[PDB]
């Protein structure tokens, strides 16, 4: 889901 | 001829972007899982790595116009040339001397054989030392270096990638930048902008064999348990 | 009236087998991630608990009848018994000087302050810090500490158990042996038995409030990145 | 799955 990606996007 | 203030301006965010997100003294690196010389030094890289990503991260949303993409294709770009991006930004505290990535006293040098400690063949880190050599050598400026890590990172050619389009457009605008950059700016570099351009494709093959070799890796949970949550998912297929 | 070569034989493996995963000079904390007083704990504390698990789930395996269980049973047993554990066998570094549990100089020594720094509220460290002074006080020997750690890791009444009959039965012969012992061997034990019965619940407490706490942590990326692969198995519900 | 935890049962 790339949860951690998402939030380290903004 | 010269820049416009234009290519002028997107100089300024990447060189001022860079030195955000990249610390000369390495400071952080004693709140990573100490290194120790079955894979003794995977936890430390890990973190190594992992501190990285985060870096490579922070970079890349000031990189003017990546921003603006999907989150999908933001995602699909750093999944994919993070590993490039590390290998570059590197480059900085690799060491003609002693041909290791100097971070520190000894605990944080980082020396070919420290990677082996941590899952990594030596007839596959031998591309890895060729190509910092090859990078150092070009002795470029920040904005070149700079510059290389957005090309890097904006390229069309990246599996997940939606519109190839826009990503293509963007890259094509820093390639400009630092083709007349390197003119303008760069006494004998008229043949350095295909030498960077060359490195790129060096860094697929680094980018090819670090997946090979992570897959075993993360397929032994006694091992992809010693990685971060941020490696697995960054790294992970799950996209 | 004496103890029986079995339960004798189940007592010398249990102490064993806990000697054999606790080291009470905790030099394996120097490899965690360092401390540092956003929750600057968290990363210290993620890799105490998971070097933690690992310890705990070596002496699992070594407690007798558990290993024939169902992979599925132990894992669910692993599962919601291991933060119960945690607190059991910490209980040996509790100092009840200065109410903390001390695991080296200034740096390891874990005061209620730190576990704040690390995601939880003192409204919630309290009943912890209570539940460790009553268990001190109780004074326990090797071999009563180590039965309560077994006793409490095969509760029959967990999620996800399925032969919770077998369970049961293991359970039992445990809670005998440590009957038995604390008549034979235990001068002035006589209502210590009823005592010990009564942490396995309040452990139960201390257990549904971590979740709590602990889910809450697990819903923020930018907090559950700095747990390890094996705290977010173990503490997720992918069960 | 619990792959981690398979794994460190044997
Ligand atoms: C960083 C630094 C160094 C980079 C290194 C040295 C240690 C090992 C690394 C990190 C290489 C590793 C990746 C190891 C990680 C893992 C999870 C175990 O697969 C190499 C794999 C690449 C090849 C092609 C050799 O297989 C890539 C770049 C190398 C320090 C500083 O410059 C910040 C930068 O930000
Ligand atoms: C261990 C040691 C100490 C235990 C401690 C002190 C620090 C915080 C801990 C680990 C408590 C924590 C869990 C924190 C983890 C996390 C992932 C952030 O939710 C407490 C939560 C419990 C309450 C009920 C207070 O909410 C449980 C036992 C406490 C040291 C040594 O004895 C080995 C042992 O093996």
């Amino acid at each position: 889901k790339h949860k951690i990606l998402h939030r380290l996007l903004q | 001829h010269m820049l416009s203030d234009e290519q002028m301006q997107i100089i300024n965010s990447l060189v001022e972007a860079h030195h955000k997100t990249y610390d000369d003294s390495y400071s952080d690196f004693v709140r990573f899982r100490p290194p120790v010389r079955r894979l003794s030094m995977l936890p430390h890289l890990a973190d190594l790595v992992s501190y990285s990503i985060q870096k490579v991260i922070g970079f890349a949303k000031m990189i003017p116009g990546f921003r603006d993409l999907t989150a999908e294709d933001q995602i699909a770009l750093l999944k994919s040339s993070a590993i490039e991006i590390i290998m570059l930004r590197s480059n900085q505290s690799f060491s003609l001397e002693d041909m290791s990535w100097s971070c520190g006293g000894p605990d944080f040098k980082y020396c070919i054989n420290d990677v082996t400690k941590a899952g990594h063949t030596l007839e596959l880190l031998e591309p890895l030392v060729k190509f910092q050599v090859g990078l150092k050598k070009l002795k470029l400026h920040e904005e070149e270096h700079v510059l290389l890590m957005a090309i890097c990172l904006l390229s069309p050619d990246r599996p997940g990638v939606q519109d190839h389009v826009r990503i293509e457009a963007l890259q094509d605008r820093l390639c400009d930048v630092l083709q007349a950059y390197i003119r303008i700016q760069h006494p004998g570099g008229r043949l350095l902008y295909a030498k960077m351009i060359q490195k790129l494709a060096d860094l697929r093959s680094l980018n090819e064999e670090h997946s090979k070799q992570y897959r075993s890796l993360s397929f032994q949970p006694e091992h992809s348990m010693q990685l971060t949550p941020l490696v697995l998912e960054v790294f992970g297929s799950e996209v």
